[PDB]
RNA sequence: GCCCGUCGCUAGUACCGAUUGAAUGGCUUAGUGAGGCCUCAGGAUCUGCUUAGAGAAGGGGGCAACUCCAUCUCAGAGCGGA
RNA sequence: GGACUUUUACUUUGAAAAAAUUAGAGUGUUCAAAGCAGGCGUAUUGCUCGAAUAUAUUAGCAUGGAAUAAUAGAAUAGGACG
RNA sequence: UAUCUGGUUGAUCCUGCCAGUAGUCAUAUGCUUGUCUCAAAGAUUAAGCCAUGCAUGUCUAAGUAUAAGCAAUUUAUACAGUGAAACUGCGAAUGGCUCAUUAAAUCAGUUAUCGUUUAUUUGAUAGUUCCUUUACUACAUGGUAUAACUGUGGUAAUUCUAGAGCUAAUACAUGCUUAAAAUCUCGACCCUUUGGAAGAGAUGUAUUUAUUAGAUAAAAAAUCAAUGUCUUCGGACUCUUUGAUGAUUCAUAAUAACUUUUCGAAUCGCAUGGCCUUGUGCUGGCGAUGGUUCAUUCAAAUUUCUGCCCUAUCAACUUUCGAUGGUAGGAUAGUGGCCUACCAUGGUUUCAACGGGUAACGGGGAAUAAGGGUUCGAUUCCGGAGAGGGAGCCUGAGAAACGGCUACCA
């Protein structure tokens, strides 16, 4: 249709942003970046709609232009910046450090971390290819292009990044029995160690997963992100740790703690 | 009121396709062409005005022409243009020969000179120096990282020889 | 202009196809170069997303590779003498891929006489060591050397002249050369 | 289909960039290249033995099998190096809660490695646009000849 | 270009137009409770009729079906919170029973009377509506 | 008792029909073909690189012979560009 | 990793799956159509529950079934395994 | 939320339609109309025609200020505050509107690019640019030609512009540069062995061609042509390097070349200091804009499977002037009869082709509540198409754009 779309009609905007059906008309269209449109999160929805640090999007823009926010180490002035998974939100004033990881509902959750944890990133390798001048390279889910990796790193493995520097430090391979975070589908936001990989050549490898409640589910290799060992992630999970309570269970819990 | 146009011939009006960077037409948008009327370049009775230019002066002074003289409103702004209006050789410092313009702010006559561009300056030399410096630094950087991967691969090969020695 | 869509043109079933939408810029084609021999004239064409194509119209010199000798020189293209698509390209000496032309031979002569010390058709100590080291490698081939006598070498174009502005190609050799040999005389 | 003459075109049929040096006296004349489709598809003997050319061959040509893998019944082999196959099916209609016999004739390339005949059930693999109608390539002959010789003569 | 500000209606309307008996009963409810519209009855009888529907559909489900459990019990607790469903009869077979009168009797209209403050449902009306 | 058709009057609808009747729309033969785009030529002017003269400038460093780089100016000849 | 496999329909579970819309949970917009809010204290420098679930069939993928109903095979043995 | 009722008879039971009844995010219209909230709205007919206004522009300490601009002051005799105009850059290819065409088209659910283009954002990425190569080529930085402006003007008339005179660049056109190493060729000589060598040239990246490497299906041998590293001088060669995909002639690499030569910084802003051999020597901080290639993101272009309303008073259709396929080429960003040439005779059809109709844009959907259905969707989201009708095209990463141009018709 004659060229690049510049607007986003608030109604087509991804639901996991939790934007109200009315009041307004448009949404922030995530800038070009390290993350796909429908799995990012603009700074404005985070600062304003997720953190209540703002009301007018204009005020968000000001706040931001004041260099307060910084993502993964760089200041960032983009109002509708495509911040997404594993990214490190950093407020030097207020002394707050955030990491963007999924709920169990499927949304991005407000998660407060250490100042120490906020100095290294996790990154699922999406591809690893030989480069020009014979220099091999790995590229992870967030478009991070790191050269000279370990000759034992394949696709779908996961990786620990410096943030303050570029070098990959530690890495975990995609084996059976690995604490895995589901990043897509409606089984997303859950966590559960991996069971077994349905192969299928040239047509979507299915991944069999099991959480710490002996609940099982499948997905596809795409939505699967490796994050560690049994009971031993490499990042700070949030309240619930991807176990998915049924409607009746949730009903029971939220009306269990009820004594005013 | 239609304008002539050098190189059409015909002592008559013709309608041509006019483009960027060509007479009797200034565009209003990128690559905007327009078909406009234009008078020929051959003189005739239909001409209201004839733009002529003196090549040689006769034996008589013409009133508001030969008798009088107007100034070239501006002066040399680039470095070597200044160095060539007078011809100075890249030596005599250009910052004195820049024409300065007086202008009386009522009871405060002022002195304003251009802003010499293409001038070789300290800060330019500093930036240049930084270019070459940074370039070489990253060169050796990438070289040493290359040596590093060379080592890792080498003593990985060594661990493959060691492992193949185990079994 | 020239559209390369498939939206015109009958369905395989047969039916006439309606006119959905108008001509789009991206489905465009452009005119053939129809490139010929002699004097360098090449026009750059602006394509999609920048990227110039080079369109040779008249070309005199090209880069030709002697496949089995490991070398490649730059010679003057003498003339088209065969073409599998259209005979009209031969009568017109129009330059195009897969066209069979005759090149100059003399730089290839100079190289071979300077490399083997043997000379086609029909002193320095180090160079003697080399020319002696070689041989059992100077057999050429009947058809290639016979080709060398007349001083014109049957070559096959492999570059796209109306595309790259280059008229490169290889020398004919073996089964291929035999084919175009039989073919090129049996129609004369 | 093809058959005979191999070099029966105005141009010279040769596999691209498969140099066979004249000087180097070989006893096979011509150097042959080939690969494997994948997905389980055994590259037939007649493809590596043979001396055809077909750039639209999955096993020796310049195409790649990827996407859909279908099967069908050969209805047409009248053209050259290409066939038409009828894929039948049944269509569910809700209001009546019943089915109806439908079909589609898919155009598909067939390499001179195989030897097809009308009736042979065949397995094809989707490739790139080969022709005006062709997006599939015959990749396995599941049938045979429908017990042809089993209609022989008296005694 | 904005979102649809959704809506719906809250009343149905009798199929037969002039069934004298139903007119009698409807009238009785009106005068007894101090309603100005037959609509005020229709409304209720529609609301109720949706409940009952949701009820029937659950009753066909298998006992201890997750949806029957969660939603059925949710509906039940809902019909209790107001004052229509008794704590005695409290397992969605009475919600298949029920009647309009039980809904009618729970209005502020009805309560601001039934224990004094009014002496008539009409004085209840006039009081309520007058701030 | 009921009842069928020709025939007669008022209203309405549709059919057949000289006019080889008319109107709109989509396709379309043949002929004529504007226009931008491509291409062979064109050269109002306006410079370009190469060859050499006539007057000064700046020195690779010398007692005389010796000798490079940048710039500008007019009789005059080759190789191409806009 | 090497070597080959008669083809189907049916049914199950699952994945892949925008929102709004519908069905529907929670929250007293004073009620209500709605909205996705809100609720709590130290109401002088916080506390905190959410923003569910379901349907989403035909075709394509994936997985379990082996009744029903088709299909192919060893008779001029040109058969089966070794 | 599974209901009927009035009308053929003298009366009866039927058949059967007419009429009654109820709703419609369903239009209109009529009579009446007081309060709160919510707020659809020139779609239907005429994608009919339109007066006037407005709806697209845009500047950071950081490309270009000698406004004969304003402000003055706080140093500022190159400039520096602030800033009209003009240049340059990006944007105007989104938005908004309409439903005219469109019936295997669009759309949808599902796919593919081992079939391509992509501004941007994001992460990566660059020591080679000169030349018989000591009496040297600006790099302490090479060339003009222009607007604005001044001034002279033309027409009834426009966002019309002519002749003259000035002047900028991150515009235009040029054009130097930096380490070590090694690999290939040639090769002066010296000297016969089995042969080894001073020093001359080439080797950034991109582009075009040819060639080679890119192993791995479990394990061993002889010979010919070349010819490598170490001699324990008969000879051995031992450890030997391997990425990815289901799949490649893939990524990546080497050889011989090729090119009216792509790129490799003649740019800007704040600070202004280190270190002496005291040369305006040599260094040195922060980030701005740019710059080739790869990745990323936003895209786009095509593309597999299956699914559309009425119609037989449409049964055969398709190849004129491509219809279905093979070869080669051309053209494209690229796949392909997309086009050309040669060649063949193919392609669809009662499982309904082809043709006609549609008051037909497709979908999410909507109305109607026993179920199965019936009916509808121009219209707040998504996809497509158009800008009075047609074609053509410039600019550009992206348009066959119309609040762009060109031509024809109205």
């Amino acid at each position: 249709a004659r060229g690049p779309k510049k607007h986003l009609k608030r109604l087509a905007a991804p639901h996991h942003w939790l934007l109200d059906k009315l009041s307004g008309c448009y949404a922030p269209r995530p800038s070009a970046g390290p993350h796909k449109l429908r799995e990012s999160l603009p700074l404005i929805v985070f600062l304003r709609n997720r953190l209540k640090y703002a009301l007018n999007g204009r005020e968000v823009k000001a706040i931001l232009m004041q260099r307060h926010v910084k993502v993964d180490g760089k200041v960032r002035t983009d109002t509708t910046y495509p911040a997404g998974f594993m990214d490190v939100i950093t407020l030097d004033a207020t002394n707050e450090n955030f990491r963007l990881v999924y709920d169990v509902k499927g949304r991005f959750a407000v998660h407060r971390i250490t100042d120490e944890e906020a100095s290294y990133k996790l990154g699922k390798v999406k591809k690893v290819q030989l480069g020009k001048k014979g220099v091999p390279y790995v590229v992870t889910h967030d478009g991070r292009t790191i050269r000279y990796p370990d000759p034992n790193i394949k696709v779908n493995d996961t990786v620990k990044i410096d943030l303050a520097s570029g070098k990959i430090t530690d890495f975990i391979k995609f084996d059976a029995g690995k604490l895995v975070y589901v990043t897509g589908g409606r089984n997303l936001g859950r966590i559960g160690t991996i069971v077994h990989k349905e192969r299928h050549d040239g047509g979507f490898d299915l991944v069999h997963i099991k959480d710490s409640l002996d609940n099982t589910f499948v997905t596809r290799l795409n939505n699967v992100f490796v994050i560690g060992e049994q009971g031993k992630p490499y990042i700070s999970l949030p309240k619930g740790k991807g176990i998915k309570l049924s409607i009746a269970e949730e009903r029971d819990r939220r009306r269990a703690q009820q004594g005013l | 009121g239609f304008p002539m146009k050098q190189g059409v011939l015909l002592p008559t009006r013709i309608k041509l396709l006019l483009t960027k960077n060509v007479s009797c037409y200034r565009p209003r948008r990128d690559g905007e062409r327009k078909r406009k009327s234009v008078r020929g370049a051959i003189v005739g009775p239909d001409l209201a005005v004839l733009a002529l230019v003196i090549v040689k002066k006769g034996e008589q002074e013409l009133e508001g022409l030969t008798d009088t003289t107007v100034p070239k409103r501006l002066g040399p702004k680039r470095a070597n243009n200044i160095r060539k209006f007078f011809g100075l050789s890249k030596e005599d410092d250009v910052r004195d020969f820049v024409i300065r313009r007086e202008v009386t702010k009522g009871e405060k006559t002022y002195t304003k000179a251009p802003k010499i561009q293409r001038l070789v300056t300290p800060q330019r030399l500093q930036r240049k120096r930084h270019q070459r410096a940074l370039k070489v630094r990253n060169a050796q950087a990438q070289r040493e990282a290359a040596a590093e991967y060379a080592q890792l691969l080498a003593k990985r090969l060594s661990e493959r020889k060691a492992e193949k020695a185990e079994i | 202009g020239i559209s390369r869509d498939s939206r015109h043109k009958r369905s395989a079933t047969g039916a006439k196809r309606a006119q959905f939408r108008k001509k789009r810029k991206f489905e465009l084609g452009r005119q053939p170069a129809n490139t010929k021999i002699g004097a360098k004239r090449i026009h750059s064409v602006r394509t999609r997303g920048g990227n110039k194509k080079y369109r040779a119209l008249r070309i005199e010199t090209g880069n030709f590779s002697w496949a089995s000798e490991g070398i490649s020189k730059k010679t003057r293209i003498a003339g088209v003498v065969y073409h599998p698509s259209n005979n009209e390209l031969v009568r017109t000496n129009t330059l195009t891929k897969a066209a069979i032309v005759q090149i100059d031979a003399t730089p290839f002569r100079q190289w071979f006489e300077a490399h083997y010390g043997q000379t086609l058709g029909k002193k320095s100590k180090n160079a003697e060591r080399k020319w002696a080291a070689r041989a059992a490698s100077a057999k050429i081939e009947s058809s290639v050397e016979s080709q060398f006598s007349a001083g014109r070498l049957y070559a096959c174009i492999s570059s796209r002249p109306g595309q790259s502005g280059r008229c490169d190609g290889y020398i004919l050799e073996g089964e291929e050369l035999a084919f175009y040999l039989r073919r090129l005389t049996a129609k004369k | 289909s093809t058959e005979l003459t191999v070099q029966s075109e105005r141009a010279f049929q040769k596999q691209p960039h498969i140099f066979n040096n004249p000087k180097v006296k070989t006893s096979k004349r011509t150097k042959r290249w080939y690969k494997n489709a994948g997905l389980g598809f055994k590259t037939p003997k007649t493809a590596i033995e043979g001396s055809y050319i077909d750039k639209k061959c999955p096993f020796t040509g310049l195409v790649s099998i990827r996407g859909k893998i279908l099967t069908g019944t050969v209805v047409s082999t009248k053209m050259h190096r290409t066939i038409v196959i009828r894929r039948a099916y049944l269509h569910y209609i809700p209001k009546y809660n019943r089915y109806e016999k439908r079909h589609k004739n898919v155009p598909v390339h067939v390499s001179p490695a195989f030897r097809v005949q009308v009736g042979d059930i065949v397995t094809v693999g989707q490739c790139r646009p080969i022709s005006k109608t062709v997006r599939f390539n015959v990749v396995k002959v599941s049938a045979a000849a429908g017990k042809a010789n089993k209609q022989f003569a008296k005694f | 270009p904005r979102a649809p500000r959704t809506y719906s209606k809250t009343y149905s309307t009798p199929k037969r137009p002039y069934e004298s008996s139903r007119l009698d009963a409807e009238l009785k409810l009106a005068g007894e409770f101090g309603l100005k519209n037959k609509k005020e009855i229709y409304r209720i009888s529609f609301q109720l009729s949706k409940i009952r529907r949701a009820a029937r559909d659950l009753l066909t489900r298998d006992e201890k079906d997750p949806k029957r459990l969660f939603e059925g019990n949710a509906l039940i607790r809902r019909l209790v919170r107001v004052g229509v469903l008794s704590e005695d009869k409290k397992k969605l077979d009475y919600v298949l029973a029920l009647k309009v009168e039980d809904f009618l009797e729970r209005r502020l209209q009805t309560q601001v009377y039934k224990l004094g403050l009014a002496k008539s449902v009409h004085h209840a009306r006039v009081l309520i509506t007058q701030r």
